């Protein structure tokens, strides 16, 4: 629905913690 | 440039994006503008008519 949207990664600070855990 | 030409710098900004800031200013989340941009534009154009 959004006109002019673009693609990019959005960082999630929980993921690297669980990954390291 | 929205309100920025009043403050002095006249910073360009896409019109749909400054309208989305106007929405934040009235206490409506900016996603309401982009999700309904076609309707909002149609309403504005009709009101000017
Ligand atoms: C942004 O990424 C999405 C994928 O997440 C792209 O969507 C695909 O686009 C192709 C055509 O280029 C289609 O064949 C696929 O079916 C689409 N996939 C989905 C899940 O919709 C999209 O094109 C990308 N946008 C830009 C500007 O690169
Ligand atoms: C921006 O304008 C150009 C033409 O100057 C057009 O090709 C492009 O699709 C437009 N992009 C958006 C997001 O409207």
């Amino acid at each position: 629905v959004v006109i002019g949207i673009v693609n990019n990664t959005v960082y999630d600070p929980l993921q690297p913690e669980l990954d390291s855990f | 440039s929205g309100w920025t030409f009043g403050a002095g710098a006249a910073l360009q900004i896409p019109f749909a994006m400054q309208m989305a800031y106007r929405f934040n200013g009235i206490g409506v989340t900016q996603n309401v503008l982009y999700e309904n941009q076609k309707l909002i534009a149609n309403q504005f154009n009709s009101a000017i008519g």
